[PDB]
RNA sequence: GACCAGGCG
DNA sequence: AACTACTTCC
DNA sequence: GGAAGTAGTTACGCCTGGTC
């Protein structure tokens, strides 16, 4: 499953499945850590 | 981090006047000077203004994404 | 002359020049540079049971910060990226090996013996040398000091221990058998020896060594080591007619009895009893050369000058005997020594290189017997880098770091670091403790000592049973670094000091002592003295040098070692200080450094034997002709926390305690780099505030830049009896305006582990067909891939990690991650990574907003702590005449029982400060003083007393006392309620014993215990005590054969109960008993004892 | 589950 | 460790 | 009677984390 990440040294997005890829890495800076990014859907919040 | 919008004690207005207070400062005016003449002249809301750090340049470079 | 305010700028260049952890920086850097070598030189070569090869060890080099992919290669590895992977932040460690084949030496051969995990800083570390925007850059806080390990993700921080002095011998009495003790740590390779000799009241003099079972006469081991003449032997102890005499009667019946010869036998009838008598004579040797007086040496060359060191400890027992000496003061400061991370890592290196050895050894031996000589002498190389097997020495090292045992008894030495706050970091980093056990009652151990001052905050120390013997660092400590001993000897011996085996001691020759050992003797020792300070002072002397002599028992001692805590002084010459004005001027301006000033000679380092010497003055107007020394700063001699207190000489000292104490459990922002942070658990003050009464040396320090705390607008009136009991009331406009406003921050993680035969486990939603499968609701916030997304609202028992194992009940079992049942909050950050060995992690970040409400705690600097007992609406609050409204209000009964008159004076100059437009300095002995701020208030147009007239806000009526009003600094720690309430209805038990789990976070129950049965005894309850310790925790019922009295059997197959033991069915009868008792019956029954049971009919 | 460390009253 | 109390060799 | 040995204890909870 294809799934939308974003590198941690750089911001730029890297695609990839965890399931199948045995290695992680950013394939542009060889970062291995990942961000999971923030689904662009409505966040209702109280402002108290 | 941010310059509080309102005075803690009293709900005074001060998030604007932090900057010309801290520009004024710099220039060398005597504080207690551009204190009353930005209208804080009860100590609670000079107190937020004397007192706050801005501390949200020092944090802006790490990013979360 | 010079005013304090222009010391003060000295001060502060010594803080610029040098960080708050220079003491872990200095340890390790010497370490590395010098240390890791030096074990290796003490480890020889590895000799194999090999016919003509050994190997030699060449010089050891540690590289940069890699980490081995576990299918990639040695990447560079950077600290943040260590601490967020779990990963150890370690470099490769390199050792050169030189075979000797048949005596003759080969091409050096480099192979990697281990990982050496970095402290952070160093000058190893990647962050050494990088400006702040360098920093930044790596995902870094520039204000972050280092001084700590990263160990599998954690950071491990090396508390210094508070040991006494090695090879300095301390004499005392026993008081018991009227026996005189004179005992020495001798040091040797990370051994301690505990020699000790011993006057008992029958005047015969005893020597104890730890591996000897029973004490031997004095002179016996005198002879022993190398002494063969009787008269060699009393001139050797003692010149002086008295101790002559008592050598004299000690050594005849001695000598009547055990000549030379019979010394050594002597010792092996108790060091290896049996007839063995070379073997004796084997042990006796081993057990003199190694386990008496190591720091002396273990040669038999060095039996001699170990005769030498025994016969002055005798002396020294003798002269207490005579009470020509006092008893040696073991607190004393001239008398412990600290421990750095430098040389516990090296005894650490050391045993793991024990360890690697050996297991090299064993390896080269193995594989040469199991492939003969084909390719061990054909290609040497490969022979040598197969048998390295380098994972012992890093996973030993690691372990130690990561649990903190160290080899030995020592425990406790790493601690994971506090990072709460600012101020919590740089004290932990700041820490001593003590190795005395802490039940015990230490009176003399857990007191302030006048050795203390500017070497250890008189104030900051827990609170229980750590009390006195949890100690941190004044601001002003420096700690030592040893320099090379064999240059600081040939230096002394050149300045005209003749050693003991030319010319020998007498009552008119002074007794100089190097490091604690004796190396010669002087005339006039106080010239001597004078040359040594006058050469340190001119700068061809290092630093690390401290001298100081004893005009009454005429010994000049000269320490050069490592751990001792100094202070510095300026130095006062002729009632004349040598700073002066122009040298404050070119600090000011930076043309001079504090260095500079130390390599001048105008700052002096003294430790507690030479400031014994000094006569310190404290004040520039106080300086006399007679004084030697005049302090520098005398408000620095308080701890971190403990000057984070402002006029802290108003208060009271349990209450200053207190105060240094909770300053490291406040909220705010302690690190800039927290939201890239992975942590267990943190917090964030929304608003931190400076204080407007601070200390300058808060400033210096860099406590502005990372505030934890606000400034209170505070009065001190009793209202509604809801601050009564040291509690505080507090404004509820002010919590809705921000007053007080924090957020929670955990981090879960969940790893994707790898078990035997490829069976993995999957990140996931889990299939309702799942064993052990929650509720379908509980995984409503999860992605397809298994992660929870980002700012996604998780509240309890919800799961951020859906996570599926293989099968292993008696289809795949649930392991999923889900938050604490108790915690609720927003998912902040999720990341994934891979682990070091190749598997997949993710940390997920759920941050919990924190509103103050009633039950959360507060305090000030001043020890006030207490908590939100009302919340009050604003138009509730009182309010004065100039339109001030409290933040908070403090009942004034908590005021006069603990005398914190600092705290009244805070509020004054926190008004005085807003009202000015200028903060106002709250210095230790050098701040504002009281009169000024109220005559200032007085100006500024307020009451002088800073009592205000106020007015009730429910009735609208002036109060009649004029009520006192200031602003106070208050801090929110982190014990809040929301993370303290528990309750527990019914839930898991333990397995064993039926009761209830242990714990808030796995839905324990409160322990009942025993005091509580007494309690409820006392009161007469006696069903209430079957309700509360029968019902509600392990109720049961049990079969007992009447006829035997032991537990019968029930059979649900056959739907028969029975006693095996007798075979009776019809004398069979259930009891009601705690599942606790059946337990306890089963482990009687078990050791072979019978608890036979009688039962009466009720 | 037991060991260590740190705190709280 | 630092206390007590026995025990038990002397 | 010593004079050593030996054994037995040394407040009560509670919380956090970290490693086995
Ligand atoms: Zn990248
Ligand atoms: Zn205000
Ligand atoms: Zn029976």
């Amino acid at each position: 499953v294809e799934a939308v990440y974003r590198c941690f040294k750089c911001g730029r997005e890297v695609k990839l499945d965890l399931s199948i890829t045995r290695d992680l890495r950013c394939p542009y800076c060889g970062s291995k850590i990942l961000y999971k990014p923030r689904p662009k859907v409505p966040r209702r919040v109280k402002a108290i | 981090m941010i310059v509080p919008v309102r005075c803690f004690t009293c709900g005074k207005v001060i998030g604007d006047k932090y900057y010309e207070f801290k520009r004024r400062v710099e220039a060398g005016e005597d504080p207690e000077k551009v204190l009353d003449d930005l209208g804080l002249e009860r100590y609670c809301c000079r107190r937020m203004l004397l007192s706050h750090v801005e501390l949200i340049d020092d944090i802006m470079h790490y990013r979360v994404y | 002359d010079v005013t304090p305010d222009d010391l003060w700028i000295v001060m502060e260049s010594y803080w610029q020049e040098k960080g708050l952890v220079r003491q872990h920086l200095d340890s390790y850097n010497a370490f590395i540079e010098r240390g890791l070598q030096e074990v290796v030189n003490e480890f020889g070569g590895i000799k194999p049971d090999i016919p003509d090869f050994e190997v030699k060890f060449g010089k050891i080099r540690v590289g940069e910060p890699e980490f081995q992919e576990p299918h990639g290669q040695r990447k560079p590895l950077y600290p943040m990226d260590a601490r967020i992977r779990n990963l150890t932040y370690a470099a490769p460690l390199y050792l050169e090996m030189i075979p000797v084949i048949k005596g003759v030496e080969q091409d050096p051969v480099e192979v990697r013996i281990g990982e050496l995990p970095i402290m952070l800083k160093s000058k190893v570390c990647r962050l050494y040398g990088l400006s702040d925007e360098e920093l930044i850059k790596l995902g870094e806080d520039p204000k972050d000091p280092g001084g700590y390990f990263i160990i599998n993700g954690s950071e491990r921080v090396i508390v210094s221990i508070e040991d006494i002095a090695p090879n300095r011998t301390l004499v005392e009495k026993d008081e018991r058998q009227e026996k005189y003790i004179a005992k020495v740590f001798s040091y040797r390779h990370g051994y301690r020896a505990l020699v000790a000799v011993e006057r008992r009241k029958d005047g015969i003099l005893y020597v104890d060594i730890p591996n000897v079972p029973k004490p031997v006469k004095f002179v016996y081991v005198m002879r022993a080591l190398g002494l063969e003449r009787d008269k060699d032997i009393v001139e050797a102890v003692g010149n002086d007619p008295e101790v002559q005499q008592i050598m004299f009667d000690n050594l005849e019946d001695a000598s009547d009895i055990t000549t030379q010869q019979e010394a050594l036998e002597f010792i092996g009838k108790l060091v290896a009893p049996g007839q063995a008598r070379e073997y004796r004579l084997k042990r006796a040797e081993y057990v003199i050369d190694n386990n008496l007086l190591p720091h002396m040496g273990v040669s038999p060359e060095d039996r001699i000058k170990k005769a030498y060191y025994l016969g002055m400890m005798a002396l020294k027992v003798i002269e207490l005997s005579l009470g020509r000496r006092p008893e040696d003061d073991k607190d004393h400061y001239a008398n412990k020594r600290l421990r750095l991370a430098g040389d516990l890592l090296k005894d650490l290196f050391r045993v793991a290189f024990s360890q690697l050895v050996k297991d090299i050894q064993y390896q080269m031996t193995k594989t040469y017997q199991r492939k003969g000589d084909k390719y061990t002498f054909g290609n040497i190389h490969r022979f040598i880098r197969n048998s390295i097997r380098p994972d012992v020495l890093t996973e030993r090292i690691e372990h130690a770091l990561a649990t903190g045992a160290w080899p030995g008894g020592r425990t406790g030495v790493s601690q994971l670091l506090d990072r709460t706050n600012y101020m919590s970091t740089l004290s932990h980093l700041r820490r001593v403790t003590s190795p005395l056990d802490r039940e015990q009652p230490h009176f003399e151990a857990r007191d302030l000592h006048g050795t203390h001052w500017g070497r250890i905050c008189p104030t900051e120390t827990p609170e229980g049973p750590n009390c006195g013997l949890v100690k941190n660092l004044a601001l002003m400590a420096q700690i030592t670094t040893a320099v090379p001993e064999e240059e600081i000897r040939e230096y002394l011996m050149s300045l005209g000091i003749v050693p003991i085996e030319v010319r020998r001691p007498d009552p008119t020759l002074w007794r100089v002592y190097l490091n604690g050992v004796l190396i010669g003797t002087i005339e006039d020792g106080k010239a001597l003295v004078q040359r040594i300070r006058q050469d340190r002072r001119s700068g061809k002397i290092s630093d690390v040098i401290n001298v100081a002599y004893y005009e009454d028992v005429k010994e000049v001692y000269v320490n050069s070692d490592d751990g001792r805590v100094r202070r510095p002084l300026i130095i006062v010459e002729n009632g004349v200080p040598k700073l002066t004005k122009e040298h404050v001027q070119a600090v000011k301006e930076g043309r001079l450094k504090w260095s500079d000033l130390i390599k001048m000679g105008i700052i002096e380092y003294l430790d507690a034997e030479e400031e014994e010497n000094a006569y310190v003055a404290m004040w520039p107007w106080e300086v006399t002709e007679e004084h030697t020394h005049l302090e520098l700063m005398p408000a620095a001699i308080l701890g971190l926390p403990a000057s984070l207190v402002p006029y802290p000489e108003h208060n009271a000292a349990p209450r200053n305690t207190y105060g240094a104490g909770m300053a490291k459990q406040s909220l705010g922002l302690g690190w800039a780099n927290f939201r890239i942070r992975v942590d267990t658990r943190g917090h964030l003050l929304h608003y931190p505030q400076i204080p407007l009464v601070n200390s300058r040396i808060m400033k210096a320090v860099g406590y502005e830049d990372r505030p934890a705390g606000q400034n209170f607008v505070v009065a001190v009136l009793a209202y509604q009896g809801y601050n009564m009991e040291d509690a505080i009331i507090i404004n509820k406009a002010s919590i809705e305006r921000g007053l007080a406003r924090s957020t929670f921050f955990r981090t879960y993680e969940a790893e994707e582990k790898k078990y035997l035969g490829g069976q993995t486990d999957k990140f996931e939603i889990p299939d309702p067909t799942v064993r052990g499968y929650r509720g379908e609701k509980y995984y409503r916030n999860l992605d397809e891939d298994g992660l929870i997304f980002p700012e996604s609202k998780v509240e309890g028992k919800d799961v951020l990690v859906g996570r599926t194992s293989p099968p292993r009940f008696l289809e795949r079992r649930e392991t999923s991650v889900a938050v604490r049942p108790s915690e609720k909050g927003v998912v902040d950050k999720v990341i994934i990574t891979e682990t070091g060995d190749g598997t997949k992690l993710v940390k997920v970040t759920v941050r919990d907003l924190r509103i103050p409400e009633l039950g959360d705690k507060f305090a000030s600097r001043h020890g006030q702590k207490g908590v939100i007992g009302l919340i009050v609406p604003q138009e509730d609050m009182p309010w004065t005449e100039s339109g001030i409204v409290p933040d908070l209000i403090v009942n004034p009964h908590g005021i006069p029982s603990r005398m914190t008159v600092g705290q009244l004076i805070e509020a004054i100059g926190g008004k005085v400060a807003s009202l000015k437009g200028r903060r106002v300095d709250g210095t230790a002995f050098i701040g504002e003083p009281e009169e000024k701020l109220r005559k200032e208030l007085e100006e500024l147009g307020f009451k002088h007393t800073g009592r205000e007239i106020m007015y009730d806000g429910i009735t609208g009526k002036r109060l009649e006392a004029d009520i006192f009003i200031g602003v106070i600094y208050y801090q929110r720690l982190h014990h809040m309620v929301a993370d303290k309430i528990h309750a527990r209805s019914r839930g898991p038990v333990q397995v064993l014993t039926k009761q209830p789990t242990e714990g808030r976070a796995r839905e324990g129950g409160l322990r009942f215990g025993e005091m509580e049965r007494d309690v409820l005894v006392g009161h007469g309850a006696a069903m209430l005590l079957i309700e509360r310790l029968l019902e509600e925790s392990d109720k049961t019922e049990v079969w007992v054969c009447e006829n035997c009295g032991h537990i019968a059997l029930e059979d649900k197959r056959r739907r028969r109960v029975y006693c095996p033991v007798c075979g009776e069915e019809e004398r069979i009868s259930k009891v009601e008993m705690s599942y606790a008792f059946k337990l306890l019956l089963d482990e009687l029954k078990a050791m072979v004892i019978r608890p036979k049971l009688n039962l009466s009919e009720r």
